[PDB]
């Protein structure tokens, strides 16, 4: 299962 | 930009016997970028319905592909991968050798 | 016995072609299992692997959420990273990220990884620690400080120790009868003259499952690293991956060369030489 949080660079 | 020319294996998923189908596979990596063309040749002219693998890459960033197509290998045909890149001059074409 | 699973992101631009593609595919050792791909006519979390066909619908839907934000969270760091390059809008960039847990033998964790990349070279990464960063420039000294306003680290932590594992794990018993499966090559060493006076001795590996090999020539019992011929693993297409190595020997001093070959797979390593 994938990293559940994205945070823009 | 630094850019990174792809290595290129051309070779067959079984050991090859004449008259038993098999898969002849192009496998390019170590490239960068990612876009790249490949085609597979039979006798010169471009084989149809050529599978790929997902774009994945290696540890140090560079990138892999696989592509196949089922054929039947014989003494007289002959068979090559056709790859152009940004880092290449013109498409390069390595045949396929059994013994490699 | 020992394990990993990464996830492997790749976001590239493409000015004057639409909005950036991402992908991303997902990996249990040399196994890959999921692919998103934000250019597919529907794009969706897909299955890659038997294996993970189980899994059911809310896991689908799961993946394809966090992947299509992804999509879009790329897209900005894409923008962000051309301008804190000073780039102009006109070439092409990529972003790279790659993640995830090793387990050991006995299935604890062993380290995680998080790493980030543009235009292939080192950008970001997380330390061993799970706790700070490594950044490649003053550019990347920029997404650090967002990174830590937002509390990356900590949710890495929290993931690579938990999730990740927990996921590996269950991985690891739904495909067992593959994945726990180690396959041996098939070896066999191959001569060809290639004049008079001198031969290439070809050490051939097939079949074989994890790529992970060892393949050496030995001239008296001493390593030949520089004069063998050493070709990049390569996948069969049938989840199996090939190697070969090659030495260029002095006629008749054939029977003076070896080839050694270690593999997870094999009950022993093997000495080859050829057999005329």
């Amino acid at each position: 299962l994938p990293f559940d949080k994205s945070t823009i660079m | 930009m630094i850019q990174r020319t792809p290595k290129i294996q051309v070779y067959s998923r079984h050991p090859a016997e004449n008259g038993k189908s098999n898969f002849l596979n192009c496998y390019v990596s170590g490239f960068h970028p990612s876009d790249i063309e490949v085609d597979l040749l039979k006798n010169g002219e471009r084989i149809e319905k050529v599978e790929h693998s997902d774009l994945s890459f290696s540890k140090d960033w560079s990138f892999y592909l696989l592509y196949y197509t089922e054929f039947t290998p014989t003494e007289k045909d002959e068979y090559a991968c056709r790859v152009n890149h940004v880092t290449l001059s013109q498409p390069k074409i390595v045949k396929w050798d059994r013994d490699m | 016995g020992s394990h990993s699973m990464r996830y492997f992101y790749t976001a590239m631009s493409r000015p004057g072609r639409g909005e950036p593609r991402f992908i991303a595919v997902g990996y249990v050792d040399d196994t890959q299992f999921v692919r998103f791909d934000s250019d597919a006519a529907s794009p969706r979390t897909e299955p890659r692997a038997p294996w993970i066909e189980q899994e059911g619908p809310e896991y689908w839907d799961r993946n394809t959420q966090i992947f299509k934000t992804n999509t879009q969270t790329y897209r900005e760091s894409l923008r962000n990273l051309r301008g804190y390059y000073n780039q102009s809008e006109a070439g092409s960039h990529i972003i790279q990220r790659m993640y995830g847990c090793d387990l050991g033998p006995d299935g604890r964790l062993l380290r995680g990884h998080d790493q980030s990349a543009y235009d292939g070279k080192d950008y970001i990464a997380l330390n061993e620690d799970l706790s700070s960063w490594t950044a490649a420039d003053t550019a990347a000294q920029i997404t650090q400080r967002k990174w830590e306003a937002a509390r990356v680290a900590e949710q890495l932590r929290a993931y690579l120790e938990g999730l990740c594992v927990e996921w590996l794990r269950r991985y690891l018993e739904n495909g067992k009868e593959t994945l726990q499966r180690a396959d041996p090559p098939k070896t066999h060493v191959t001569h060809h003259p290639v004049s008079d006076h001198e031969a290439t001795l070809r050490c051939w590996a097939l079949g074989f499952y994890p790529a992970e090999i060892t393949l050496t020539w030995q001239r008296d019992g001493e390593d030949q690293t520089q004069d063998t011929e050493l070709v990049e693993t390569r996948p069969a297409g049938d989840r199996t991956f090939q190697k070969w190595a090659a030495v260029v020997v002095p006629s008749g001093e054939e029977q003076r060369y070896t080839c050694h070959v270690q593999h997870e797979g094999l009950p022993k390593p093997l000495t080859l030489r050829w057999e005329p």
